[PDB]
C-alpha cells in the first residue's frame, strides 16, 4: 500500500491495526517465514519489521491502468536517460 | 522443458528459396513448412527441414494440406541420406500463428515425442529475437475443462553448431571482431534501451488495451503474477535505495580505484616509452 | 609483411638426397627414407652446381 | 564450336550442401549430382546442390540410383521448381583436393549426356574461416587441341583464376583440365537477413542480458597486476646506458589495451546501475 | 542394409587383419595385415562370442 | 683459450650408442674436425 | 527384431574405428602430448567429458581417425602374461579339506585375513598389520593345497605365479614382468600373490663369478626394492611357499 | 587486418598438431627438420618462435598437411618414473625418526642449510653441495631417510633404481640415465636420487667375463 521506503517498519502498525502484541510479531514473521511470501528481515535491536519482496496482491484493475505512472516512468526515463547517455555518448560513433 | 535450439540457417536458406517458391507459385503468401531434427537435450539442433506445399483456405481456416507423398517418400530420401536427420516439429512464416497450426501440430505428434512449431522469420525486422519454439504444453486452467493443447511460448534460440564458416565468415565482407569497449556496448544500448523500452511500449499496449478492450486474459493468472516481478522496484518519487548509496560506495570503491592506479600505470604505458621513441625519433633524426 | 604469409601454405621443399647427377639434364635422388628416383632439374640451379 | 571465359553464379545453399556434405561428409570420399540451371554460355549458375544416400561403397559413376533421380525431381515438381541438373558434386574431405582418379572417368561419363558437368572438390576440413577450399574443373580433351585451349574472350576471370595456379597434381593436370570462374551471389536477399539474425543473434540476444562484471576484473585485476611486475622488467632491459640492444623487444602493448577496453567496460559497467535504474 | 553390407565386404578384398583383445565396456582392438591398430567399440556384423582375442 | 681449436666431443659418453650406433664409421666426428678444422677429439 | 539389429548394423557402419593411442604426459588443460601406439606423436584434446583429470601418463586413450582427439580411455594395458596364471587360479573347497594344520590355520588366517576384514582393530591399537609369510617343510605336502584353500576362502584378487618361469633369455624382461605384476597390484587394491619354488627365482648371492644368476641377483633386487619400494603395499599379501628355504637371500 | 593476421596465424594449428623434430637450419624462418614419421623434410618455419629455441633436435609441432614448425616443446616426456609428483613421500625423517643423529644430522647440514643459507657458502666462500653415500646393514633403517627426505623439502626427487639399467639393446640404460641427467640439467638443482648400489657397480673392471 506504501510503495516507497521506510521499509524497516516498525511494529506500531503491526501491534495496532493486526491486533498483536509485541511479544508476538515475532511469530508473526516466524510463522511467515514458514509460510514464505514475505521474507523480511526483523529488526531485533529496535523491533523493526523489516519488509522484503512479497507476493503483492491479486488485482488492481485501477493500479493495471495507473502502473502508467511506473511503466512509461520507466519507458521514457530509462529511454529519456538512455538517450541522455547516448547523447552524450554521442561523437564517438566513430 | 525447452531453453534453446541450435538453428543452422542452411536450411532456413531453404526457406529462403521457398520464399522464392512462394512468390512465383502464386497465392500462397506464408512460408509453412515442415522442421527436421534431432532431440539431443533440452538444446537442439536443426540441420535440415523441408518446406510443404500448403494451402489454408481464409475460411474455415484450419484446412491443411500435408501430402504424404510429399511426406512418406520424402522421409524415406531424408531417412535415406541420413537416418539421425528425421523430423522434430514444423514451420510457418508471421508472427502471431494460424487458426490451423495446432492441427498441423498434431498430426506429426504421432511421429515425434515434442513435435515443436517454429514460427519463423523471412523478412527479419524485429525488436525481440528471431525464430522462436513452441512446445506441446497441456496447462488448461484451473477449471477441469478438456485439455487445452494450444502450444505456449518455450524460449527457443538461434545456435551455432560447427565450423561451417569457411563459407560464413568468408561471406561476412564488412564485419569486425570488436574488442567490446570499442562501441559494441552502445550498440547493445541502443538495441537494450530501445528495443527493450519499445517492448514496454507492447506493454502499455497490454496494460492500456486489456484495461480498454481485454477479456479474460485481462487477469488470467500471470499480470499480478508478474506484478510482483513488476513490483521488484518500480516506486514513486525516487525509489530511495538507500542501501545501495554506500553500497555503491561500495562499488565504484571498486572501479575509480583501480582507474585511478591503474590509469597512473596507464600514465607510465602512454608517458614515459612515448617520450623515450618519441625524443630518439625527433632529436636522433638529424 | 602479413599479406606475405600465404606463403608459408606451400608446405615446403623437402631435403632430397643425390648421389650425384648424370647427363640428361637428369639427376639421381634418393629420397631420405625411401629408393632412387631420376627426376629432371629446374632452371635455377645447374647440372654443373 | 567457340571457347568462352565462363562463371558459376553459385546458389549459397549449394556450398552449404557441401559443407555439411563434407563436414557430416567423413573423410571416406563421396559423389554426388549437381543441379542448377544451364543460364547461358558465358556464365552458368548452380541453385541446387542435393544429397545423396550413404554410398560408402566406393566413389564411382555406378553410384547414381536414376530411381532418386526421378523421384527428387517429381519432389521438386510437388514443391515449386522442377530445376535442371548441370552436372555433379564429390567431396575430398581427406587429401590437398585434387582430381582424383575415378573424377577422370567420371567426368567424362557424366559430361557425355551433359554440356559442361563441371567438377566439384571440397575439403571443409582444411580451416575453419580462413582457407575456402572450394573447387572445380571443367575437362578439356585430346579431341579439342586442333584448336588452341584459349577461350581468353573474358579475360583477367581466368587471370584471376589463374592468379593461383597452385595444386600439386592439378597445375600438373593444365592437361586436360582448365577450371571454371566461380564468384559468390550477390545474395543480400539473404545476406540482409543472415546479417540481421547474425547480428540479433550473436550479442546477447535481446540484448538485455548484461546489461560477470566485477570478479572476472577482480581475476583480471589480479593478471593486471601480476604481469605488471614482468612488465616493467622491460625499463630494465632498456637500461643498456649507451647501446648493447637490437629490436627493442616491445612488449609495451598487450597490456595498455587490456586495461583499456576492459576497463572501458568497468566503467560503463559501473554505469550500468544507474542506466537500468533511471 | 545387407545389399551395402556385401558391397562392404565386396568394396576390395576387406583386408584380413588380427583381433588383439576384446572388452565389454561389444568393443574389440584390430591389428591390421599393415600392424596398424583400430579399436572399435561396434563390432558389427558377428558376435563378441564368435570371435576371440 | 685457443679460441676455435678445442672441440672437446668427449667421445665416449654413450659409448654403446655415441660411437657406431648411427655413426658406423665414427668419421661423421672426422668430418666435424675437417670442416672444422680448429678442432681438438677428446675421448674417455 | 533381427532387421532392427540389422539396422543398427547399418547405422554401425557409419561407426568409425577408434584409433589406440597412450598419453606422453598432459602439457595443458587441453593440450595433451599422446603418441600413437603405430609410429609417430601428437597433442590433441578430449571430447568434452572425458574426465581429463583421469587421463594421468601412462594410460591408453582411443582417438579419433581423422579428427584424432581424444574420445575414451580404458584401463591402461595388462600385459596377457599375467592372464594365463591370474585368472587360471580356480576355486576350491574351504580348509575343511585340509586338517592338522589349525595352528597354521588359525594363525596365518591372523596374518592373512584380518587386514581385509577390518584393518581398524590394528588400527585401533594403531600398529601396522604385517605382510607375508614362508611355508616349508618336505615338498608337495600341501603347500600349493593350502595356497587352494585361501584361494577358495578370500575368492577375490588371486595372483598366483608359478615363479620359475620369469626369465626367458632377455635381463630386465623379468623385471618388467615384475613391474607390471607389482602395478597391477598397485590397481586393485586387495590383491593376493603367491609364489612358489622361489629358489629358482630368489637364489644365493655368492661372489660374482658366474653369468645367470646375476640376473636372479638383479632380479632378487626387484623383489629386495619392490616387496617394499617406497610405497607400501596396500592390502597386497605375498603367500610364498617354497621347499628348500636355505638357500634363500639372508636379506630376503 | 593485423587482428586478421593475429587470427589467421592460428587457425590451422593446435587441434590436430603433429610432432617431430627440428634437425638443422640453413637460413631465416627456413629450416630442416625430421619427422616421427620417418622421413626429413626442409619447411618454412614461422617467425613466431624464438629463433635461438631451436638448438637441440628438440620436439616440435607441425601440420599435418602443410608441415609448419609453429611451436617448439623442449622437454619431452620422463626418464622412467619423474619423482612421483605429489605425495607417494612416506613421510617419517624430520619430527619422527628411531636414532640416525649422525647421518640426519650430516644430511640437514648438506641439503637443508644448502638450500637456504648459499650465502655462507659466500662469507667463508666454501662450496655447493654434491652427493653421498650411505652405509648399514639390512635393517638399519637405509631407505626411511630418503623417504621422507623426498618428503619434508619440496624437492624435484627424481628417483630411479638400476636394477633395470641391464637390457638387451645395447646403450639402453645409458639413455636412461641420460634422460635422468639431461632432465636433471633441465629442471632443478633441488634433489634427484638414485638408490643404485652393490654387486651391480663392483669396482672389477679388468674381467672379460
Ligand atoms: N594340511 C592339509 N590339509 C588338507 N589337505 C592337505 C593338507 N596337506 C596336503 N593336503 C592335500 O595335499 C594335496 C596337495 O597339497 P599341496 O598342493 O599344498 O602340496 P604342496 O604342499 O604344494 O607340495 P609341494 O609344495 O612340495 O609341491 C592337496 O590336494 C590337499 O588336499
Ligand atoms: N629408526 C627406525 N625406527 C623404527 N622402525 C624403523 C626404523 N628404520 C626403519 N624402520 C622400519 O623399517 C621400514 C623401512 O626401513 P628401511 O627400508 O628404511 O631400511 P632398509 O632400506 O630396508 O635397509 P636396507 O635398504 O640396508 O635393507 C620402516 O617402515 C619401519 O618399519
Ligand atoms: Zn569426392
Amino acid at each position: 500500500t506504501r510503495p516507497a521506503n521506510h521499509r524497516q517498519l516498525t511494529f506500531e502498525e503491526i501491534a495496532k491495526s493486526a491486533k498483536i502484541t509485541v511479544n508476538e510479531v515475532e511469530l508473526l514473521v516466524m510463522k511467515a517465514l514458514s509460510v514464505g511470501l514475505v521474507k523480511g528481515s526483523i529488526d531485533e535491536v529496535d523491533k523493526r519489521v523489516h519488509m522484503t519482496w512479497v507476493q503483492p496482491r491479486v488485482l488492481d484493475l485501477q493500479q493495471i491502468k495507473g502502473m502508467k505512472d511506473r511503466l512509461e516512468f520507466w519507458c521514457t526515463d530509462v529511454k529519456s536517460m538512455e538517450m541522455l547517455v547516448e547523447h552524450q555518448a554521442h561523437d564517438i560513433l566513430t | 522443458a525447452v531453453q534453446k535450439v541450435v538453428v543452422h540457417p542452411l536450411v532456413l536458406l531453404s526457406v529462403v528459396d521457398h520464399f522464392n517458391r512462394i512468390g512465383k507459385v502464386g497465392n500462397q503468401k506464408r512460408v509453412v513448412g515442415v522442421l527436421l531434427g534431432s532431440w539431443q537435450k533440452k538444446v537442439l539442433d536443426v540441420s535440415n527441414s523441408f518446406a510443404v506445399p500448403f494451402d489454408e483456405d481464409d475460411k474455415d481456416d484450419s484446412v491443411w494440406f500435408l501430402d504424404h507423398d510429399y511426406l512418406e517418400n520424402m522421409y524415406g530420401m531424408f531417412k535415406k541420406v541420413n537416418a539421425r536427420e528425421r523430423i522434430v516439429g514444423w514451420y510457418h512464416t508471421g508472427p502471431k500463428l494460424h487458426k490451423n497450426d495446432i492441427a498441423i501440430n498434431e498430426l506429426m505428434k504421432r511421429y515425434c515425442p515434442n513435435s515443436v512449431l517454429v514460427i519463423i522469420d523471412v523478412k527479419p525486422k524485429d525488436l525481440g529475437l528471431p525464430t522462436e519454439a513452441y512446445i506441446s504444453v497441456e496447462e488448461v486452467h484451473d477449471d477441469g475443462t478438456p485439455t487445452s493443447k494450444t502450444f505456449e511460448h518455450v524460449t527457443s534460440e538461434i545456435g551455432a553448431e560447427e565450423a561451417e564458416e569457411v563459407g560464413v565468415e568468408h561471406l561476412l565482407r564488412d564485419i569486425k571482431d570488436t574488442t567490446v569497449g570499442t562501441l559494441s556496448q552502445r550498440i547493445t544500448n541502443q538495441v537494450h534501451g530501445l528495443k527493450g523500452l519499445n517492448s514496454k511500449l507492447l506493454d502499455i499496449r497490454s496494460y492500456l488495451e486489456k484495461v480498454a478492450t481485454g477479456k479474460l486474459p485481462i487477469n488470467h493468472q500471470i499480470i499480478y503474477q508478474l506484478q510482483d516481478v513488476f513490483n521488484l522496484l518500480p516506486d514513486v518519487s525516487l525509489q530511495e535505495f538507500v542501501k545501495a548509496f554506500y553500497l555503491k560506495t561500495n562499488d565504484q570503491m571498486v572501479v575509480v580505484y583501480l582507474a585511478s592506479l591503474i590509469r597512473s600505470v596507464v600514465a607510465l604505458h602512454n608517458l614515459i616509452n612515448n617520450k623515450i621513441a618519441n625524443r630518439d625519433a625527433e632529436k636522433k633524426e638529424g | 609483411l602479413r599479406e606475405e604469409l600465404q606463403l608459408l601454405q606451400e608446405q615446403g621443399s623437402y631435403v632430397g638426397e643425390v648421389v650425384r647427377a648424370m647427363d640428361k639434364k637428369k639427376v639421381l635422388v634418393k629420397v631420405h627414407p625411401e629408393g632412387k628416383f631420376v627426376v629432371d632439374v629446374d632452371k635455377n640451379i645447374d647440372i654443373n652446381d | 564450336a567457340v571457347d568462352t571465359a565462363e562463371q558459376v553464379y553459385i546458389s549459397s545453399l549449394a556450398l552449404l550442401k557441401m559443407l555439411k556434405h563434407g563436414r557430416a561428409g567423413v573423410p571416406m570420399e563421396v559423389m554426388g549430382l549437381m543441379l542448377g540451371e544451364f543460364v547461358d554460355d558465358y556464365t552458368v549458375r548452380v541453385i541446387d546442390v542435393f544429397a545423396m544416400p550413404q554410398s560408402g561403397t566406393g566413389v564411382s559413376v555406378e553410384a547414381v540410383d536414376p530411381v532418386f533421380q526421378a523421384k527428387m525431381l517429381d519432389m521438386l515438381k510437388q514443391t515449386g521448381r522442377p530445376e535442371m541438373v548441370v552436372g555433379w558434386y564429390h567431396s575430398h574431405p581427406g587429401f590437398g583436393c585434387w582430381l582424383s582418379g575415378v573424377d577422370i572417368n567420371t567426368q567424362q561419363s557424366f559430361e557425355a549426356l551433359s554440356e559442361r558437368a563441371v567438377a566439384v572438390v571440397v575439403d571443409p576440413i582444411q580451416s575453419v574461416k580462413g582457407k575456402v577450399v572450394i573447387d572445380a574443373f571443367r575437362l578439356i580433351n585430346a579431341n579439342m587441341m586442333v584448336l588452341g585451349h584459349e577461350p581468353r574472350q573474358t579475360t583477367s576471370n581466368l587471370g584471376h583464376l589463374n592468379k593461383p595456379s597452385i595444386q600439386a597434381l592439378i597445375h600438373g593436370l593444365n592437361r586436360h583440365y582448365y577450371s571454371i570462374t566461380i564468384n559468390y551471389r550477390k545474395n543480400e536477399l539473404e545476406q540482409k537477413m543472415l546479417l540481421n539474425l547474425h547480428k540479433k543473434s550473436w550479442m546477447e540476444g535481446l540484448t538485455l542480458q548484461d546489461y560477470v562484471v566485477k570478479e572476472m576484473l577482480e581475476l583480471a585485476k589480479n593478471y593486471n597486476k601480476a604481469v605488471e611486475e614482468e612488465d616493467k622488467m622491460t625499463p630494465e632491459q632498456l637500461a643498456i646506458k649507451n647501446v648493447g640492444k637490437q629490436d627493442p623487444k616491445r612488449h609495451l602493448e598487450e597490456h595498455v589495451d587490456v586495461l583499456m577496453t576492459s576497463n572501458i567496460v568497468q566503467c560503463l559497467a559501473a554505469m550500468l546501475d544507474t542506466v537500468v535504474f533511471k | 542394409e545387407n545389399s551395402e553390407k556385401i558391397k562392404v565386404n565386396k568394396t576390395l578384398p576387406y583386408l584380413v587383419s588380427n583381433v588383439i583383445e576384446l572388452l565389454d565396456v561389444k568393443c574389440a582392438v584390430i591389428k591390421t595385415s599393415t600392424r596398424q591398430t583400430y579399436f572399435l567399440p561396434v563390432i558389427g556384423l558377428v558376435d563378441a562370442e564368435k570371435l576371440k582375442p | 683459450h685457443t679460441d676455435c681449436t678445442f672441440i672437446r666431443v668427449s667421445g665416449s659418453e654413450l659409448v654403446q650408442k655415441f660411437i657406431g650406433e648411427g655413426a658406423r664409421m665414427v668419421r661423421e666426428l672426422f668430418v666435424m674436425a675437417r670442416e672444422h678444422a680448429p678442432s681438438i677429439i677428446f675421448m674417455d | 527384431k533381427q532387421y532392427e539389429k540389422s539396422e543398427n548394423d547399418l547405422k554401425a557402419l557409419q561407426s568409425v574405428g577408434q584409433i589406440v593411442g597412450e598419453v606422453l604426459k598432459q602439457l595443458t588443460e587441453e593440450k595433451f602430448i599422446v603418441k600413437a601406439t603405430n609410429g609417430p606423436r601428437y597433442v590433441v584434446g578430449c571430447r568434452r567429458q572425458l574426465d581429463k583429470s583421469k587421463l594421468k601418463p601412462g594410460t591408453r586413450v582411443a582417438l579419433d581417425m581423422t579428427t584424432l582427439t581424444i574420445m575414451r580411455y580404458l584401463p591402461r594395458e595388462v600385459d596377457p602374461l599375467v592372464y594365463n596364471m591370474s585368472h587360471e587360479d580356480p576355486g576350491n573347497v574351504s580348509y575343511s579339506e585340509i586338517g592338522g594344520l589349525s595352528e597354521q590355520i588359525r594363525e596365518l588366517r591372523e596374518v592373512i585375513e584380518l587386514p581385509l576384514t577390518n584393518p581398524e582393530l590394528f588400527q585401533r591399537v594403531g600398529i601396522i598389520p604385517p605382510k607375508g609369510c614362508l611355508l616349508y617343510g618336505p615338498p608337495g605336502t600341501g603347500k600349493t593345497l593350502l595356497a587352494r584353500a585361501v584361494a577358495s576362502q578370500l575368492d577375490c584378487n588371486f595372483l598366483k605365479v608359478v615363479s620359475s618361469s620369469i626369465v626367458d633369455k632377455y635381463i630386465g624382461e623379468s623385471a618388467r614382468l615384475i613391474r607390471e605384476m607389482f602395478n597391477y597390484a598397485r590397481d586393485h587394491q586387495p590383491c593376493i600373490i603367491f609364489m612358489d619354488e622361489i629358489d629358482a627365482i630368489g637364489g644365493r648371492r655368492f661372489s660374482e663369478g658366474t653369468s645367470a644368476d646375476r640376473e636372479i641377483q638383479r632380479t632378487l633386487m626387484e623383489l629386495l626394492n619392490q616387496m617394499d619400494g617406497f610405497d607400501t603395499l596396500h592390502r597386497v599379501k605375498m603367500i610364498m611357499a617354497t621347499n628348500r628355504p636355505d638357500t634363500l637371500d639372508p636379506a630376503l | 587486418e593485423f587482428l586478421h593476421a593475429q587470427e589467421e596465424v592460428k587457425r590451422i594449428q593446435s587441434i590436430p598438431l603433429v610432432i617431430g623434430q627440428f634437425l638443422e637450419a640453413v637460413d631465416q624462418n627456413t629450416a630442416i627438420v625430421g619427422s616421427t614419421t620417418g622421413s626429413n623434410y626442409y619447411v618454412r618455419i614461422l617467425s613466431t618462435i624464438d629463433r635461438e629455441l631451436l638448438k637441440p633436435n628438440a620436439s616440435v609441432a607441425l601440420h599435418k598437411h602443410s608441415n609448419a614448425l609453429v611451436d617448439v616443446l623442449p622437454p619431452e616426456a620422463d626418464s622412467s618414473i619423474m619423482m612421483l609428483t605429489s605425495d607417494q613421500k612416506p613421510d617419517v625423517m624430520y619430527a619422527d625418526i628411531g636414532g640416525m643423529d649422525i647421518q640426519k644430522q650430516e644430511v640437514r647440514e648438506a641439503v637443508e642449510l644448502p638450500l637456504t643459507h648459499f650465502e655462507l657458502y659466500k662469507q667463508i666462500g666454501i662450496d655447493p653441495p654434491r652427493g653421498v653415500l650411505m652405509y648399514g646393514p639390512p635393517g638399519c633403517g637405509k631407505t626411511m631417510l630418503a623417504k621422507a627426505v623426498a618428503h619434508h623439502t619440496t624437492a624435484a626427487f627424481i628417483r630411479v633404481v638400476g636394477s633395470e639399467f641391464v637390457q638387451k639393446y645395447l646403450g639402453e640404460g645409458p639413455r636412461m640415465v641420460r634422460d635422468v641427467f639431461r632432465l636433471a640439467k633441465e629442471n632443478a638443482p633441488a634433489i634427484i636420487f638414485i638408490d643404485e648400489i652393490d654387486a651391480i657397480a663392483t669396482k672389477r673392471f679388468d674381467a672379460q667375463t
